[PDB]
C-alpha cells in the first residue's frame, strides 16, 4: 500500500508523464504476463508499478528500451523459424 | 434462439416459453408487510377467486 | 406532546380536520380502536332521531407523501363529553394538541 | 505495603425499590475506585444477560397494522407495552411460551398471563391493552427469549406463518447506572475509599450477582493482557 | 481547520493564572500529558518545558 | 444478488486500492470533485473527512 | 421566570449541569447546557436518496 | 450463549526500542477497547508502584530558589534532571540513599554516583548538571523510596529540597480505539497501545503487571 505520490513525481518530474509510464507498466503486469520488480505485498497493478517508478526501476527509458528489444528478438525468432 | 441455446434446449429438453413472466415484485431494499390488496375487474370479466 | 409550546398547537389540531371532534355533547357508550359510540345528551336530540353518534376512524392509510394516517381514541367508556371535544387523535396530535 | 494493594469486598445491598438498589464495595485505593466504577457501569450497560419478548401471536390477528374489536388499543401499541415486559426465566431454558387470555371490560396486565412455574413477573401490574367490551376477548401465546444486548426484528436471520408477529427485543435488564466515590474510615488510614452504584433496573435481574458477571467479563477479557505474547 | 478543531486548539493553548500545577518544572511533552492525565496540573497551567 | 459473505470479502478486496471519485453540486472549483481511497461502512450515507 | 421555574425543580438557575463522560468517567473541565428540546424527523431519509 | 464474549485472537506485539513498544489486540466486544484502554491508563500511570528519586541534599544550598556557584544549571534544573534518573532498588528496601560527589569541569552523569549495590541505575549516560569552573565541586546526597504512580512535590508539602517523584515506570502511554470487523460484524473494537518507560521494565512486562493488578482487585467478585 502507498499514499502521497510524491516520490514517484520527484523521480519522474512531470505527473502526467509519471502517469503514463505507470498505466503501460501497470497494463504489462496484468494484461501481459510481465512480473513485477518489487514485492507485491497485495497490491495492485497500479501500486506496484508506481512503486517501482519510486525506486528508480522503472522510467520511460527502460520501458520503451525493452519494447524495442522485444521487437527486435521477435524479428529475430522470425527469421529463425 | 442463438445456436448454442438451440444445443442447450436439444440437450436439456427444457422448453417453456409461451408466457414471459412480467410480474409485479417489491423494491429492492424495500421490506415490510402486506397490509391491504384491492382488485379492480373490468365489467364483462370473470372475477378470479380473490 | 411538545414540553415548550406557543397555545397554538390545539387551534391547528382542531382546525386541520385530522382529529375526530364531537360534533354533539353527550356520554361516549363505546370505544374501539375503529370506532366510537356517543350517546347524545337530551338537550341536543332533534326531535325524532336516534340519539347516537358514531365515529368510524381511519386506520393505517397512505397519505400523499407515503405516509402513516392513523386515528387513535383517546376517550374510555363512559366519559362524558362536550361539543368540540377530541374523542380521536389523527397524525402528530396528542390529546387535541399537535404533536 | 507498598506493592500490595487492598483487595475490595462487596458489603452492602440496600434495595430501596423492586427496580432500585445500591452495591457498595470497600475498601479501595486511591484512583482504584473511579476505575473500578467507569469499568463496572460500561460493562453492566451494554452486556449483561436478561429475558426479552421475541415473538407474539395473537388470535384473529394477521399483522401488527390492524385493529382487533373490542380492543382499545391497536396491535402496535400492545406490542410495544409487550417490549416493557419484565419476565424471569429460570436457569437452564432459553426459550419460554407463555399465554395471556382475557374476557371481559378492563384493563389486561401482566399478572393475568400464565406460566409453567418457571417464568416469574416482576411488574404484574404494567398494562398490555383495555378491553372495553363485555363480549371482548384476547387471547395471546407470547415467546420469550433470553439473550443479550438489542436484537431488532429485521437482523435476525431468517419458514413463518402469517400470524407471527416479531418484536424487538431489549435483553438488558439493565436501565440506569450511577456511581459515588466516597471516604471510607477503615482501620486508622485515610487514603482507602468507598464505592457506591446504584443500579436502576427492571427487577429481573439481582445486584449482586449482576456485579458478579461484569467482574467475571472483566477478568475475562483482562486474561489476555495478563498472558501477553504474539499469537 | 474549522470549527471544533479549531476551538479545541484555542482552549488547549490557552494560558491560566494560578491554575493547579503553576510553577512545576517537566522534562517535556511526554510528562506535561502525563500530569494531565493525573490529575496533577490543568492544561492551562504556566510550567517551564525542555 | 443473494448477498453471501465470499461476495463481501470479494468486495473488500476488489476496492482496497481503486480510488473512487466525490463530486458535490455545484463544481464552482476544480477542489469540488476529488478521489478517495474507499472503507467499507454499514450504513447509507458517505462519510467525508471534515 | 425560567430561573424561578429551574429553582422550583431543585436545578441549578444558569441551566447547565455538570456531565461525565461516559468513555472515562472524567467529569468536563466545563459546566454543560442540558436540557429538553422538541426534535422532528423531517421527510428526507437516506433509504429514499441512497 | 449469553455467557460468550469475544476474546482478542490477533494480538501484535512491536517494538521500536527497548523501552517503546505498540500492542495491538483485535477483535474486542464493542466498547471494550476504551474500558481497557483507560483501566490500563490509570493503573500505569497512577498505580504502578516502583522506585524513584524524591529528595536530595546539596552542601550549601538552603532554598530551592537559591544559587550555587559553579553549577551552569540553577537548582530547579537539578531536581529535573534527576527526576528523569531510573532507578532499581532491590526487594525488602522501601528507603535506600546514595550520594554523588563530583569536583572539577564538564557535565557529570548518573555513573558518578556511588550505591550500596541494592541500587541500580539503568541509564548511567543521563546527565546530572554540568560544573563550569575547575576549582567548583558540587556534593549530593539523594533519597530513594518505593512508591506508586506520580506524587509531585506540591501534594507532599532544614535544607531538605523536594522533588518530583515518578514512582510508575510508565513515560507515555496512548491508546487508539479503531474498528475491526469479523464475519459481517463491523462493529467489534480494536485496540492500540503506544507506551514507553524509563527502561525500568519492558513495555510489555508493564501491561502485564497492570492487568495482573486489575485482575486481583477483582477476586472477591470473580
Amino acid at each position: 500500500a502507498r499514499v502521497t505520490v510524491q516520490d514517484a513525481v520527484e523521480k519522474i518530474g512531470n505527473r502526467f508523464d509519471l502517469v503514463l509510464v505507470a498505466a503501460r507498466r501497470a497494463r504489462q503486469m496484468q494484461s501481459g504476463g510481465k512480473d513485477a520488480l518489487v514485492p507485491e505485498e497485495n497490491d495492485k497493478p497500479t501500486v506496484i508499478a508506481l512503486r517501482e517508478i519510486e525506486e528508480g526501476l522503472i522510467t520511460k527509458d527502460v520501458l520503451d528500451a525493452r519494447e524495442r528489444q522485444e521487437q527486435q528478438e521477435q524479428e529475430a525468432a522470425e527469421l529463425a523459424a | 434462439l442463438t445456436p448454442e441455446e438451440k444445443l442447450l434446449r436439444a440437450i436439456f429438453g427444457e422448453k417453456a416459453s409461451d408466457v414471459k413472466d412480467t410480474s409485479l415484485r417489491v423494491p429492492n431494499s424495500v421490506a415490510g408487510t402486506v397490509i391491504d390488496v384491492q382488485v379492480f375487474t373490468r365489467d364483462g370479466v370473470e372475477k378470479d377467486k380473490r | 406532546k411538545p414540553l415548550v409550546g406557543t397555545g397554538i398547537e390545539r387551534n391547528v389540531a382542531v382546525d386541520s380536520g385530522v382529529t375526530a371532534v364531537a360534533k354533539r355533547g353527550g356520554v361516549i357508550q363505546s370505544v374501539d380502536a375503529s370506532r366510537i359510540v356517543v350517546k347524545v345528551n337530551e338537550e341536543e336530540l332533534i326531535p325524532g332521531e336516534a340519539g347516537i353518534d358514531i365515529y368510524n376512524l381511519t386506520k393505517y392509510t397512505r397519505s400523499n407523501q407515503n405516509t402513516c394516517i392513523n386515528q387513535r381514541p383517546c376517550v374510555m367508556p363512559g366519559e362524558p363529553v362536550a361539543r368540540g371535544d377530541v374523542l380521536a387523535d389523527g397524525p402528530s396530535t396528542d390529546l387535541g394538541e399537535l404533536a | 505495603s507498598v506493592t500490595e494493594f487492598l483487595k475490595p469486598r462487596l458489603v452492602d445491598i440496600e434495595q430501596i425499590s423492586t427496580t432500585h438498589a445500591k452495591v457498595t464495595l470497600e475498601p479501595l485505593e486511591r484512583g482504584f475506585g473511579h476505575t473500578l466504577g467507569n469499568a463496572l457501569r460500561r460493562i453492566l450497560l451494554s452486556s449483561m444477560p436478561g429475558c426479552a419478548v421475541t415473538e407474539v401471536e395473537i388470535e384473529g390477528v394477521l399483522h401488527e397494522y390492524s385493529t382487533k374489536e373490542g380492543v382499545q388499543e391497536d396491535i402496535l401499541e400492545i406490542l410495544l407495552n409487550l417490549k416493557g415486559l419484565a419476565v424471569r426465566v429460570a436457569e437452564g431454558k432459553d426459550e419460554v411460551f407463555i399465554t395471556l387470555n382475557k374476557s371481559g371490560s378492563g384493563p389486561v396486565v401482566a399478572g393475568d398471563i400464565t406460566h409453567d412455574g418457571d417464568v416469574e413477573i416482576v411488574n404484574p401490574e404494567h398494562v398490555i391493552c383495555h378491553l372495553t367490551s363485555d363480549n371482548a376477548a384476547i387471547a395471546m401465546r407470547i415467546k420469550v427469549e433470553r439473550g443479550r444486548g438489542y436484537v431488532p426484528a429485521s437482523a435476525r436471520i431468517h419458514e413463518r406463518p402469517i400470524g407471527r408477529l416479531l418484536v424487538d427485543a431489549t435483553f438488558s435488564p439493565v436501565d440506569k447506572i450511577a456511581y459515588s466515590v466516597e471516604a471510607a474510615r477503615v482501620e486508622q488510614r485515610t487514603d482507602l475509599d468507598k464505592l457506591v452504584i446504584d443500579m436502576e433496573t427492571n427487577g429481573t435481574l439481582e445486584p449482586e450477582e449482576a456485579i458478579r458477571r461484569a467482574a467475571t467479563i472483566l477478568a475475562e477479557q483482562l486474561d489476555a493482557f495478563v498472558d501477553l505474547r504474539d499469537v | 481547520p474549522s470549527q471544533d478543531v479549531v476551538l479545541g486548539l484555542y482552549y488547549m493553548t490557552r494560558e491560566k493564572i494560578n491554575a493547579k500545577g503553576e510553577g512545576m518544572y517537566l522534562t517535556g511533552p511526554a510528562e506535561a500529558e502525563k500530569a494531565y492525565r493525573t490529575k496533577t496540573a490543568e492544561l492551562h497551567a504556566r510550567v517551564k518545558v525542555r | 444478488e443473494r448477498e453471501e459473505a465470499v461476495v463481501w470479502d470479494i468486495l473488500d478486496e476488489v476496492i482496497r486500492e481503486h480510488p473512487v471519485l466525490l463530486n458535490r453540486a455545484p463544481t464552482l472549483h476544480r477542489l469540488g470533485i476529488q478521489a478517495f481511497e474507499p472503507v467499507l461502512i454499514e450504513g447509507k450515507a458517505i462519510q467525508l473527512h471534515p | 421566570s425560567i430561573k424561578a421555574m429551574l429553582e422550583l425543580a431543585d436545578l441549578p438557575a444558569s441551566g447547565q449541569l455538570t456531565l461525565f463522560d461516559g468513555r472515562t468517567g472524567d467529569a468536563f473541565e466545563r459546566p454543560v447546557t442540558v436540557g429538553y428540546m422538541y426534535m422532528l424527523k423531517l421527510n428526507h431519509l437516506v433509504d429514499d436518496k441512497m
